[PDB]
């Protein structure tokens, strides 16, 4: 004779998760074999006595009554749902029991404060986050969004998937619930355009998102989509007469679309402890149904209902004692409890190993739609960081997009050719006024050239020749300067122009200014009326340069396109409130500018001792102020521009230098050589 | 006699915190089971309570029913659960033994789904009735608007939920929403910004004290703020001062414990004389606010038993739990009972009780009551002389604008328009005396004509100073859009004729000192004024000015938004510069030449110095005026005054210094 040994089960067969009508002749078919060997309990038999719970919590309290106080006694507790193992595990305590159930995955199990005596093969859902992050890291993405229909399962998962991805590197953006409106939520997105979308719903959740999607337009190229697996195969070719949408306008809208999963059955076929393969485990216990496999519930979840009743039995040899046993003493389960945590071995769906808060770690596996068609892309084993890729996935880029378009910021210059010509020009300017000014100071004994003020036209020949240098700063930017050697140019272009301009003018306007005053001539009084000008100018310039100076300033105009956006950056030597300097110094200048064509025009025909080219100087000032006068307000206005403002600035101070330059010395030469 | 028994859960031990809700209600069941017993009610029967502990522990409650279920006799009802974790498990399997619940101190809304809990009544309203009292308050005071406040539990989400879906039918629409877990003061500023006074808070004891002191730190109390929040809080809870005067002035309800009518109930007594009643039976055990809640219970039971048990002898000792007929029998006789009791009276509308809420409000020591609602009869009563505002009227949700004109306040306008006038008679008189002396030899040598424009420039240029005040609603609105354009006409020809002559004669002389005449001066005048009515022309047929308006200001008890008008046009930059540059050169240029020719003169010509001194004070006057009208124009007053005074100096010195020197040579010889 055997001394008997009984246990107590609730098994479902309707509601929402009918997972009793394959798992009942599994453990029964376990029961029989393990019975039938004389290895593991030779003198102690097992039985099982099973009741039914519809997976809810009304029935179960009730059949819970009718089988913990009426004889005989049992020993293991072994519910099915996750709704019907909270209750009994969270109530065992007080009886001193054992629960090993084969079919709940919700993370709150998981705690070891509330359910001391817990143990599961059916793994967590936490342990698809792992698989999430370890994919998003090695394709380089750092920006995430997620929706999650409501429910506690989903809560749970989204926010242990938060606390694993905020301690990599890497940030959350938008999470938005719903219940049964998959509309605003959905439409919500393209508001805040976002790419990179994870999805936790149920199957008529997404018969119906997925039509809002595809009236959305939310799927392309640069839209990746990730899911959950356990759904069936031809989801999106079933009538819903529910929806507006059909089959070939949805079947476009999830395209390319990541799936997750978890695998029970041990996908090679070797054998195991009770010398079995896959193979002759499925057809012995099909050979055992009514229906058929894919019509009936619960079928994939057999083996973890076989691969349970055997850790049972495997822990229970050791201790080997169990014929007295009350509810009250706590040191057999203790004992047992020591057996249950010291776990491993091969079965039907793998290494069965439990960590420290009961549940079980298993391998993970991958999929991908391509046309209509899972295609396997690789698994992952959580445990040693592993990993087994095939080189089987595709996109319609040749590459996966990223989080967000990348701007690219963009430099204009000038031609690089219109500078050479006008810088060349500058060259030629100088060798007139080099040629000019030895021609003038060769004679310096004769009394025609004792007559006209021979240093005052000296003066504006330096004066002009400067100006002309000063045109080269002026185009030298990017190519040929860096962001170092940027404010040697602008000092150069201001104190080159603003000394020229001034010391020519200065002569150019006193001579006609003592010639007037003397028509209504002492030459040391004459020096003293330019010194005076120049003495002025100098003094503003420095007070600019001392209290306010210039160092840079980009400006950023509109961004012209080419999934890479660029912005185009100018660069301008600028400083903070230049239009009242510009402003100050402009008008200052046109007063006399205005006013020595006046002057000019009035002493037209008046005659002089000393005075011979008044003329002359008439004329060359009659130019200068016209071109001037233009060109200022035109090269104001068109700061913009890179080209213009460069052309409307560099001929006309060549031009003004060269008519001027070849007006009150051309008549020299062409007499003084005619006449020897 | 043969007992009928009853089944009791509730909390008995001292360790547990929620002992005492279970130690301070016994004395009422006493008091209770004693009248009817006295009375006599169940003939040949007889009631027998059983207690029975679970100390609030979800396996500390079950393992208490199944050792009853096994060892005790055979119960009909259960009576009792105050914690929530543990009645929720009990209340889904009845159906199955086939019992009745009553509790009687669960205010959790869960309970009220009759599709898994089919077999609950409570006395005791949920906390979920609290919404259709304060509707009832904001209709009454014309209240529109309002501010909530959630805190991240599912405890204040329920009714936070609850709320939205009741003002579906009312008005009034929710401005904002803000939701907080440990900071509130964020959500706080979030909300001040908004401008809100009506706030609808949802938290416990110690987040209260949180928001009041972010509240004050953000300064939203006072006058124009209005608190609405819980009130089942324990008393001195604040266990500073600035606190206190953020706190005053808030609302808080709850349910009434006992009420205070007094008429006659189904005991004998009145709700007065059973309280000294209680009072005197408990000594020790300390006050729980449930008891009046208990001993209807009783009496309701006992009432269904004896209704039900009647029904029964037209067709009780031995009830196996699988009787379904009795259990529907009871079932349907526990929802035809309406009585009165110490509580009031008691009904049941699907299980929830329709009874009594009641407000109160702090005043700087302790919240009062002030008004009781009864939700039956969908009455709100209010008590006077009781309930305070910061203000004498009924705060709102809003605020007032108003918007002033800053218009002229004309004390000095009059003063303007009648010094006006001295100019005008000053200019007829000279024209006058000019016209009489039009033979003698003065008159005779100097410049004919030319005099006669400068009067005239004079006179239109007087006119404008009296175009330029109406503004300010004192002409009609179609008005003002019509003055703009001849202002700026008769200004424009005013300046320029004189001007033209001052500049005219100066040209002569300067050109007769380097080397008919009446007519080229007037050709060359013309000629000016041709430009400029050509620019005026051009500009009333292109875009004339039009009349906006602008708002800048904030002036705090009803807020106030100035107003103003401008008469101008969107290119305004261009035509105002082209026109002022054109003016200030020829100013120059004329101002150059007078002082060219201060000695030097042609005979025939004795006003040579005195134009000249003219053009300088018109060149200076205009620099002054144009230069202060950019500075001044935000203040419109200062600046009118200030320009009509450079108007009246500029064009009354030039008469005064051209025409009285020739005046007194003749008075004198
Ligand atoms: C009326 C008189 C005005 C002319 C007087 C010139 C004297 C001093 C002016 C000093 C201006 C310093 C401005 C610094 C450079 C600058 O801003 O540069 C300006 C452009 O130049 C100007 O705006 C001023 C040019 C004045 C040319 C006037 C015509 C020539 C008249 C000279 C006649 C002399 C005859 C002698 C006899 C723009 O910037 P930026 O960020 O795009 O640069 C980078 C450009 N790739
Ligand atoms: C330097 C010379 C400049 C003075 C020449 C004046 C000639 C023509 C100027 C025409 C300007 C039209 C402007 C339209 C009115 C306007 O904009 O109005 C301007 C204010 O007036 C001005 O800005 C111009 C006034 C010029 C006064 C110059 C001083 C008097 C000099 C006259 C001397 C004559 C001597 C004769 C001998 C502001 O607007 P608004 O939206 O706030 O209005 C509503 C205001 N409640
Ligand atoms: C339960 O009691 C309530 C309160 O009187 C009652 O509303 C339920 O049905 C009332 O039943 C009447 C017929 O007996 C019916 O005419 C009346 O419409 C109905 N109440 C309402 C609001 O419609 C009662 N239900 C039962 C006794 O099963
Ligand atoms: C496990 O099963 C295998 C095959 O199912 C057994 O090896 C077979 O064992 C039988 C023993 O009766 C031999 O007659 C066959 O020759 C074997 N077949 C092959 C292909 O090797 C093995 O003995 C079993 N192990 C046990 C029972 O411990
Ligand atoms: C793999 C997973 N295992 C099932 C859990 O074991 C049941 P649960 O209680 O943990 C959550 C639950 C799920 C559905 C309906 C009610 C409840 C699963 C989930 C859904 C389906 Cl449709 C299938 Cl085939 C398989
Ligand atoms: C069961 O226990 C016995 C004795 O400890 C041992 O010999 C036997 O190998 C065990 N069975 C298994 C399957 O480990
Ligand atoms: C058994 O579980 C305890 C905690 O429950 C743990 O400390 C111990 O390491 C486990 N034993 C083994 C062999 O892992
Ligand atoms: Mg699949």
């Amino acid at each position: 004779e055997r001394r008997a040994v009984y246990i107590g089960a609730l098994f479902p067969m309707s509601g929402g998760w009918p997972g009793g009508q394959a798992c009942q002749p599994a453990v029964e078919m376990a029961l029989e074999d393990v019975n039938s060997r004389r290895d593991i309990l030779p003198d102690y038999e097992l039985k099982l006595i099973h009741h039914d719970s519809k997976c809810d919590p009304g029935q179960a309290t009730k059949y819970l009554y009718e089988l913990l106080y009426n004889d005989p006694i049992k020993i293991i507790l072994m519910p099915g749902c996750s709704s019907v193992s909270t209750l009994v595990a969270e109530a065992a305590r007080m009886w001193n029991l054992i629960v090993l159930s084969y079919g709940s995955s919700s993370p709150a199990l998981s705690n070891r404060q509330r359910f001391p005596t817990f143990f599961r093969t059916h793994p967590s859902a936490t342990l698809h986050n792992p698989t999430r992050v370890k994919l998003f890291e090695k394709w380089g993405w750092k920006k995430i969004a997620t929706i999650q229909q409501t429910t506690e399962v989903f809560t749970s998962t989204l926010d242990d998937l938060e606390e694993r991805v905020k301690e990599a590197g890497i940030e959350i953006t938008f999470r938005q619930s719903f219940f049964s409106d998959p509309a605003v939520p959905v439409k919500n997105l393209k508001r805040q355009d976002a790419r990179i979308i994870v999805g936790l719903f149920y199957e008529t959740e997404a018969r119906k998102v997925f039509c809002e999607v595809y009236k959305e337009r939310l799927f392309g190229k640069k839209y990746v989509w990730f899911l959950i697996g356990w759904y069936a195969d031809n989801w999106f070719k079933i009538y819903d007469p529910s929806i507006n949408c059909t089959v070939d306008e949805m079947t476009e809208a999830v395209e390319g679309h990541i799936t997750t999963e978890i695998v029970m059955l041990n996908p090679a076929n070797t054998r195991s402890i009770s010398n079995m393969t896959s193979q002759e485990f499925v057809e012995k216990l099909t050979k055992r149904l009514k229906r058929h496999p894919e019509e009936t519930g619960g079928f994939q979840e057999a083996p973890l209902a076989y691969d349970a009743i055997w850790a049972l039995a495997l822990a229970l040899n050791k201790t080997s004692r169990l014929e007295d046993f009350n509810y009250n003493n706590q040191t057999i389960t203790d004992q047992i409890y020591r057996a249950m945590n010291s776990s491993s071995f091969e079965g039907v769906s793998g290494h069965v190993v439990f960590d420290a808060s009961g549940s079980r770690m298993a391998w993970t596996l991958i999929e991908q739609l391509q046309g209509g068609s899972y295609k396997k892309i690789g698994y992952y084993d959580s445990t040693k960081d592993d990993l087994s890729w095939s080189k089987t996935d595709k996109w319609i880029g040749g590459s996966p997009p990223a989080d967000q378009t990348l701007v690219i910021k963009t430099f204009r210059f000038l031609s690089q050719k219109l500078f050479i010509s006008v810088s060349v020009l500058s060259s030629l300017g100088i060798v007139l006024a080099v040629v000019c000014l030895s021609f003038n100071i060769y004679n310096s004994h004769v009394r025609y050239i004792q007559n006209s003020q021979p240093n005052l036209n000296n003066l504006t020949a330096v004066g002009c020749s400067l100006a002309l240098a000063a045109v080269f700063p002026l185009g030298l930017d990017g190519y040929h300067i860096g962001r170092n050697q940027f404010p040697f140019v602008c000092q150069a272009r201001l104190w080159l122009l603003g000394l020229g301009f001034s010391l020519g003018y200065g002569s150019m306007f006193t001579k006609i200014w003592w010639v007037h005053t003397v028509f209504t001539l002492e030459p040391w009084k004459l020096y003293a009326t330019v010194g005076l000008l120049v003495g002025m100018d100098v003094l503003t310039l420095a007070i600019w340069q001392i209290v306010d100076p210039l160092h840079r300033t980009i400006e950023t105009f509109a961004k012209e396109e080419p999934d890479v956006s660029i912005l185009p950056q100018l660069e301008h030597c600028s400083s903070r409130k230049m239009n009242t300097w510009l402003g100050i110094f402009y008008g200052y200048k046109g007063l006399l500018l205005l006013l020595g064509i006046f002057l000019a025009y009035e002493t037209k025909s008046v005659s002089t001792e000393k005075i011979n080219d008044h003329r002359a100087v008439g004329m060359a000032i009659y130019n200068v102020a016209v071109l001037c006068l233009i060109t200022a307000p035109v090269t104001m206005i068109l700061s913009s521009q890179q080209d213009a403002a460069f052309a409307f600035a560099s001929l006309a101070i060549v031009f003004s230098s060269y008519i001027t330059l070849v007006v009150l010395f051309v008549p020299k030469m062409r007499r003084l050589i005619t006449r020897g | 006699s043969p007992p009928l028994s009853i089944m009791g859960l509730m909390p008995l031990t001292k360790e547990v915190a929620k002992g005492s809700i279970g130690r301070g209600v016994l004395p009422a069941v006493e008091l209770a089971i004693e009248q009817i017993r006295n009375e006599s009610l169940l003939r040949p029967y007889f009631l027998d309570l059983r207690l029975y502990d679970t100390e609030c522990d979800n396996a500390k409650g079950l393992k208490a029913f199944y050792d009853a279920i096994k060892y005790g006799p055979n119960h009909l009802m259960v009576f009792g659960g105050v914690c929530p974790s543990v009645t929720s498990i009990i209340a889904e399997s009845l159906q199955g033994w086939n019992l009745v619940q009553l509790s009687f101190a669960a205010t959790t809304p869960v309970l009220a789904d009759k599709k898994k809990y089919p077999y609950f009544f409570r006395t005791v309203p949920s906390d979920n009735a609290v919404n259709p009292a304060i509707l009832k308050l904001l209709k009454h005071y014309q209240w529109k608007r309002v501010g909530t406040l959630t805190q991240d539990v599912q405890r204040f989400s329920e009714v936070r939920n609850d709320l939205t879906g009741v003002l579906y039918g009312e008005d009034i629409e929710i401005s904002d929403t803000e939701s907080f877990s440990n900071d509130p003061c964020t959500s706080v500023k979030k909300l001040k910004g908004n401008d809100v006074r009506i706030i609808l808070g949802q938290f416990d004891q110690n987040m209260a004290a949180k928001v009041f002191c972010c509240a004050y730190e953000e300064n939203m109390y006072g006058s124009k703020y209005q608190w609405i929040i819980p009130g089942w809080y324990e008393p001195s809870w604040w266990e500073r001062k600035n606190l206190l005067a953020a706190m005053e002035g808030y609302i808080g309800v709850d349910f009434e414990p006992l009420s205070s009518k007094q008429i006659k109930t189904i005991s004998g007594k009145t709700p007065q004389q059973y309280e000294r009643e209680y009072n005197n039976k408990r000594s020790g055990v300390g006050p729980s606010k449930f008891h009046g809640y208990a001993y209807d219970g009783i009496w309701v039971i006992a009432k269904t038993l004896q209704r039900a048990m009647e029904t029964l002898h037209a067709s009780i000792q031995d009830f196996n739990y699988t009787d379904h007929t009795l259990g529907r029998i009871i079932l349907n006789a526990m929802n035809e009972t309406n009585f009165f009791g110490v509580t009031g009276q008691v009904v049941f509308r699907n299980g929830e009780r329709m009874g009594t809420i009641k407000f109160t409000q702090f005043q700087d020591s302790r919240e009062v009551k002030v008004g009781e609602y009864n939700a039956v009869a969908d009455t709100l009563e209010i008590i006077n002389d009781t309930i305070r505002f910061q203000g004498s009227e009924p705060p709102k949700d809003k605020t007032i604008i108003l918007e002033q004109l800053r218009k002229i306040s004309l004390p000095l306008y009059s003063i303007l328009s009648a010094l006006t006038i001295l100019g005008m008679i000053m200019a007829s008189a000279f024209l006058f005396f000019n016209i009489k002396n039009r033979n003698q030899k003065l008159i005779k040598m100097s410049s004919p004509y030319m005099n006669n424009l400068i009067i005239l420039g004079g006179m239109l240029s007087y006119a404008s100073i009296f175009l330029f005040g109406l503004d300010g609603s004192f002409v009609s609105e179609k008005t003002f859009e019509t003055l703009c354009t001849v202002r700026t006409w008769i200004l424009t020809v005013g300046y320029t004729t004189a001007f033209g002559a001052m500049f005219a004669k100066t040209w002569r002389v300067h050109a007769i000192f380097k080397n008919i005449k009446d007519q080229k001066l007037l050709v060359i005048v013309g000629g000016m004024l041709l430009i400029d009515l050509c620019i005026l022309i051009c500009w009333q047929a292109v875009d004339p000015l039009r009349r906006t308006v602008e708002k800048y200001s904030m002036e705090p008890d009803i807020s106030i938004r100035p107003l103003l008008e401008h008469c101008e046009n969107t290119h305004m930059t261009i035509w105002l510069g082209i026109v002022y540059a054109y003016k200030g050169l020829l100013m120059l240029f004329g101002c150059f030449l007078a002082w060219e020719t201060r000695n030097v003169s042609i005979p025939a010509l004795n006003d040579s110095k005195y134009i000249g001194m003219s053009v300088y004070n018109v060149g200076i006057m205009c620099i002054i005026g144009a230069a202060v009208s950019f500075l001044t124009r935000d203040q419109p007053n200062v600046q009118f005054c200030i320009v009509a005074l450079v108007i009246i100096f500029c064009s009354t010195i030039t008469l005064c210094l051209v025409f009285v020197p020739k005046l007194i040579t003749l008075r004198t010889n």
